[PDB]
């Protein structure tokens, strides 16, 4: 609770514009290209929708990292229930990208023959309704609850910091962790092993993207979810020290959350030089 | 080699005659009349059924259905004014490159690596298109065809040669051998007596369908032929080429008239077309863009440039309310 | 807004189903143009595959769909009808090695294979070329010279030398080694080792190709 | 083209029946498909309609609920189940073969029929004459009159002139109140505005008897007029 | 040289057809082009209450 957020707020508005523009810009082209629905990119329009979406819900959480909060009521659901069920949909998404590409390149016959493109959109579907059940219940462990009305917070209220619900959230959301993590490593790891087996250097180029784009996921999401179980903990324990941790590291965890919205879409379409054909057509250049 | 150069003493004399007719300039005439505006066409319609490159459309005469050959093996039969999908027909050739809409509106026509030209019928008792005919008699890939009726059509053949067939005994009664090279475009004249045929050897030709032989040759060109298209009085025609240039000829005055060229512009033309009153020469160029041209003053009126790959079709309705571009990125645009 | 337009609309929707169900069908074939300058060695891997224009042979090898075009019944401008097949899975291009003493065949045989992996329309679509009459070639060399064909070879006239010659020879034609792979087989007497590397050169193409849609490549 | 149904008979008040219609000749899967029934000398009541696909299906308000309209394409059949079947669905009924695109000719083909004996907002089209007496070579003009305007915002009027001659099934005239269906001699003429519409026959014949009905395509349910019937 | 004695003939009925001047032809195309210019939707750009693409 620093005066540094004003130089943090020009950091996170940079990304806000930088997202902004990858995510946007991915819809239009993939929508105006037909060569451009490789059910690669299909994906990766559901993925920068989730991050326009998380983009559009920050505002309402920049003002909160200032410092008795009157913005709204059922602001706290809306807001907080469509940036969650976002961070489950792009994490799902990402998720389903890896198994994509697993199947296209460690079975690209049986990929060929089995994955159809009309199946794709229902995988999508099913995304989508996993993300909004999963964070469901983000409905009913946030509101807001003051201790004069001008203390109150967008905090979890006291009913699931005495019951065993949001301490139950942190591992329902720590599921959306574990279980990606656990897909990318393996099934990268995996085809890495087939190509070097199937041995060039445009494998080494391919092997560095994954292995980059798995340390991209793991530092932008294990110290979130870390922070998130940092806080959640102060309260029915009673913390005393761990509290200084606690908002530091979701400050930090808060920017690398916003850092991934804005690094997705240069993530998986940065080396795609049909892509970048589409970028550059479809603008001035 | 005495006929042997007898024939270059007659082209010599052929030169020298339709250059006593040369005393004035279509620029030189029309240089006093006002130039048109600037043509801003918006697309109104886009269609998006073809998963492939579109080769090929058609309109039909009553200017609102009209049928496309892609190479996905489909000949799709649209309602313009609704983007509806009246028919889809699907080909026993993925390998088109040229379709035929009749002007009864009862017959489609498609042809390209197949060496044939299937008629399919459109209005059975059935509630399907039937194969009506296989036109076999090309030896080589069909790039144009045109219905003069119900029972008569016009190929145009990779094979160096056009055909005059009859649909009901499916053999061609006419050939018409005169070009050196591949025939890539055709067109037949408002009163259909007689056709125009743009080929590779730099050259277009005019036959009569009636005593199936070639009156005059038009030689401007300096690279293969694409497209051809007459002029709606019918005294007149435009080609387009490989060149990156367009240019009319005049069947009277059996000469050129004029150049529609840019600087710009160096790329080669794939179909050409007319507006209703002839004074807009619509032209695509496979720079993903169609150029609208003052047909009179060779000035460039206006650029059609929706289409993110080749536009490799063209055609103005009868009524001349809409222009349809067909392009290899399988979509159709109608623009007004 | 609609009375009987909305059946339209329908019967529209029903042909927009049926045409995406035969595109996704059509997805799944491998689509394989067969080149080559002249059909006495192009006939003889037709026969190997399971059983007027441009010929279209379709079998089945291993659960996978192939459309083999040969098109050599075109005896007109290639350069007028060679762009549709852009969208070809691969190329199969067929020289006969025991042309090297005949009429020039092979430089004509070169020629060809230049002209078609350096087109504009062939970037990436990569090409497997097979070297037919590998038993003829076999005992040629031993009553004919190689150097009746290449004058700057240096070198016994051994097959397993003379063959290699022809097949570098060959893929130092291409000017654009970054984009696309030849694929090159001495075409053997048995019956399933030939279609057995299409199989394979077509599950690397469709690997290579499969990276680059995933973006990784 | 071939429509043959069957399932008819004798049935008590309150029982259930089931209509089929085998096609033949024509793709069936293309042709949305309509039931319509005929009581004894009444006038045609359009019943029930299936579209192509069957992703479409209307019902008459008096059959809704008990009446059901199938169809199983791969053997060509067009099946109608009646449920709690009472005293005045007693009629023929018919089966019709619609295709709907820009230009088509729906309501073209007619089945035969096949009786069924049951023991013991709507746009009302007029057809103010019932009949009228012909001699063989005069013209004569039957008049259809609707309640709401036919003509739609997109330029064509949705009158279906049909022609029932005696002891046959009803064929299509006109479609779309100017157009003459094919096979039809080009003695018959459709004109009208909106309401009002004429049939004209240019000269009468020994084979133009028989009852003529007009129907309204604009809106479900199809609605017919009374009918009136030309006679020697 | 059976082919050539066919060019000459071409040629020849080619070459005698009778020619009007381009002044002449051009004048013509430019009249058609001022008769039918008002009913050209393209050339001028008729308004959308009977433009049946809006
Ligand atoms: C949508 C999104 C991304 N906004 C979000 O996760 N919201 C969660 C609500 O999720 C529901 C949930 C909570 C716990 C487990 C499972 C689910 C939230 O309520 N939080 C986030 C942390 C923060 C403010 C409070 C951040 N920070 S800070 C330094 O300001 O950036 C800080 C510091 C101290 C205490 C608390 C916090
Ligand atoms: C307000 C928010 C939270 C509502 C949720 C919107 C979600 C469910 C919607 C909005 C836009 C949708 C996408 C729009 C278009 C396509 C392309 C096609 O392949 C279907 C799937 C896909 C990729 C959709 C997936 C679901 C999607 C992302």
């Amino acid at each position: 609770p620093a005066p540094l957020l004003a130089g943090v707020t020009a950091t996170c508005v940079a990304l806000f514009v930088v997202g902004i523009a990858g995510n946007l810009l991915t819809m239009l082209v993939v929508s105006r290209f037909r060569e451009l629905r490789t059910t690669t990119n299909l994906y990766l329009s559901s993925m920068a929708f989730s991050d326009l979406l998380i983009f559009l819900c920050m505002p309402l959480d920049l003002v909160r990292l200032w410092q008795p909060w009157n913005f709204g009521d059922l602001l706290c659901k809306l807001f907080q229930f469509v940036s969650e069920s976002c961070t489950y949909a792009k994490v799902l998404t990402i998720t389903a990208l890896s198994v994509e590409r697993y199947f296209a390149i460690c079975f690209p016959l049986r990929a060929k023959v089995v994955v159809t493109k009309g199946r794709v959109k229902l995988v999508i579907f099913v995304i989508w309704a996993v993300a909004f059940c999963s964070a469901g219940p983000i409905f009913v462990l946030v509101g807001v609850e003051h201790e004069p009305w001008d203390t109150n917070e967008c905090r979890p209220t006291e009913f699931a910091v005495r019951s065993g619900l949001l301490t139950v959230m942190v591992w329902v959301s720590s599921i959306f962790f574990f279980l990606p993590v656990f897909c990318l490593t393996v099934l990268y790891s995996l085809i890495g092993r087939k190509l070097w087996r199937r041995r060039d250097q445009n494998h080494k180029q391919t092997v560095k993207m994954l292995a980059v784009v798995v340390f991209a996921f793991i530092l932008c999401w294990l110290p979130f979810h870390v922070g998130r179980y940092l806080f959640s903990k102060s309260f029915e324990p009673g913390s005393l020290e761990i509290a200084q941790i606690s908002q530091y590291c979701n400050l930090v965890s808060f920017v690398l959350f916003y850092l991934s919205a804005a690094i997705n879409p240069i993530l998986y379409n940065i080396m795609s030089k049909k892509y970048r054909v589409a970028v550059f057509r479809l603008l001035g250049f | 080699d005495e006929l042997r150069q007898e024939a270059e003493q007659l082209k010599n004399q052929i030169r020298d005659a339709r250059k006593a007719c040369a005393d004035a300039t279509l620029s030189q005439i029309t240089n006093n009349i006002d130039p048109v505006g600037r043509i801003q066409m918006r697309t109104r319609r886009t269609l998006r059924g073809h998963l492939a490159k579109i080769y090929a459309m058609h309109w039909g005469t009553d200017s609102r259905l009209l049928v496309s050959a892609s190479q996905d093996g489909k000949l799709i039969i649209w309602d313009s004014y609704t983007t509806n999908k009246v028919h889809a027909i699907p080909l026993r050739s993925s390998w088109v490159m040229t379709c035929a809409y009749a002007p009864s509106g009862n017959y489609v026509a498609c042809g390209g690596l197949d060496n044939i030209c299937s008629i399919y019928n459109l209005k059975t008792r059935q509630g399907n298109v039937r194969v009506s005919r296989e036109l076999a008699g090309h030896t080589g890939y069909l790039s144009c065809c045109r219905f003069l009726d119900d029972n008569q059509i016009v190929t145009s053949s990779g094979d160096t040669t056009c055909a005059l067939w009859d649909i009901e005994t499916g053999q061609q009664t006419t050939t018409f051998t005169g070009h050196t090279g591949d025939v890539m475009s055709l067109s037949l004249a408002p009163d259909t007596r007689l056709f125009v045929s743009g080929a590779c050897d730099a050259s277009a030709k005019l036959w009569d369908v009636r005593e199936g032989m070639c009156r005059q040759t038009f030689t401007g060109h300096e690279s293969d032929i694409n497209a051809i298209c007459f002029f709606p009085d019918g005294n007149a025609f435009a080609t387009g080429s490989d060149d990156a240039t367009c240019r009319l000829f005049d069947l009277r005055a059996d000469q050129e008239l004029m150049t529609y060229s840019h600087d710009n512009i160096i790329c080669g033309i794939t179909s050409v077309s007319f507006s209703k009153s002839g004074r807009l020469l619509l032209a695509g160029y496979d720079d993903f863009n169609c150029n609208v041209w003052d047909a009179l003053k060779a000035d460039r009126a206006g650029v059609l440039a929706g289409h993110d790959n080749r536009v490799s079709c063209l055609g103005v309705t009868d009524d001349g309310m809409a222009v349809a571009t067909g392009s290899w990125d399988s979509f159709l645009k109608i623009w007004n | 807004l609609s009375a009987e337009d909305k059946a339209a609309v329908e019967r529209s929707k029903m042909i927009d189903r049926n045409l995406r169900e035969d595109g996704e069908k059509a997805a799944r074939e491998v689509k394989l143009l067969l080149l080559g300058a002249g059909e006495s060695g192009k006939s003889t891997i037709v026969k190997q595959m399971k059983i007027t224009g441009i010929v279209e042979t379709h079998f089945t090898f291993k659960d996978l769909h192939f459309k083999m075009f040969d098109v050599g019944g075109q005896r007109s401008e290639r350069k007028k009808w060679i762009h549709c097949f852009e969208g070809v899975t691969a190329i199969i291009f067929c020289v006969a090695l025991s042309d090297y003493d005949l009429v020039n065949r092979m430089h004509e045989s070169m020629k060809l294979f230049d002209s078609i992996c350096n087109n504009k329309w062939f970037t990436d679509t990569s090409i497997i070329l097979f070297l037919n009459k590998k038993d003829l070639f076999e005992e040629k060399i031993k009553k004919s010279p190689l150097t009746i064909c290449y004058p700057e070879y240096a070198g016994s006239n051994t097959y397993e030398e003379a063959a290699a010659y022809i097949q570098c020879q060959f893929e130092d034609l291409n000017k654009r080694k970054d984009t696309k792979e030849i694929y090159t087989h001495f075409t053997c007497a048995t019956e399933t080792k030939n279609v057995q590397f299409v199989f394979d050169a077509v599950t690397d193409v469709i690997i290579k190709n499969n990276l680059k849609d995933c973006g990784l490549f | 083209v071939q429509l043959v149904e069957s399932g008819g008979g004798l049935v008590q008040p309150g029982g259930s029946r089931k209509l089929s219609c085998s096609a033949s000749g024509f793709a069936f899967s293309s042709f949305g498909m309509h039931w319509v029934r005929q009581a004894p000398e009444k006038g045609l009541e359009w019943v029930a309609y299936i579209s192509s696909g069957s992703g479409t299906i209307y019902y008459a308000d008096t059959v809704k609920g008990r009446f059901t309209i199938s169809r199983d394409d791969p053997k060509n059949t067009l099946f109608l189940q009646m449920t709690s079947l009472r005293s005045e669905d007693t009629a023929m009924y018919y089966c019709v073969r619609s295709i709907y695109y820009y230009g088509s000719s729906p309501f073209d083909f007619w089945g035969q029929g096949t009786t069924l004996t049951v023991s013991s907002s709507d746009i009302v089209m007029t057809q103010a004459t019932s009949s009228v007496p012909v001699t063989p070579g005069e013209s004569v003009s039957i008049s259809c009159r609707s309640s709401k305007s036919l003509l739609h915002s997109n330029g064509n009027t949705y009158l279906y002139w049909f022609l029932q001659r005696p002891g046959q099934s009803p064929q299509l005239l006109i479609y779309r109140m100017s157009n003459l269906a094919s096979g039809v001699p080009e003695r018959f003429s459709g004109s009208g505005s909106g309401t009002a519409f004429t049939l004209t026959i240019s000269r009468l014949e020994a084979e133009d008897v028989g009852v003529y009905y007009c129907m309204q395509h604009l809106e479900y349910p199809l609605t017919f007029g009374a009918g009136t019937k030309l006679e020697l | 040289i059976a082919q050539a004695r066919k060019l000459v003939q071409q040629l020849k009925m080619e070459a005698n057809i009778d020619r009007i001047k381009v002044s002449k032809a051009a004048a013509d195309l430019m009249a058609y082009c001022e008769a039918h210019a008002k009913e050209d939707p393209l050339l001028t750009p008729v308004p959308a209450s009977q433009n049946p693409f809006r």
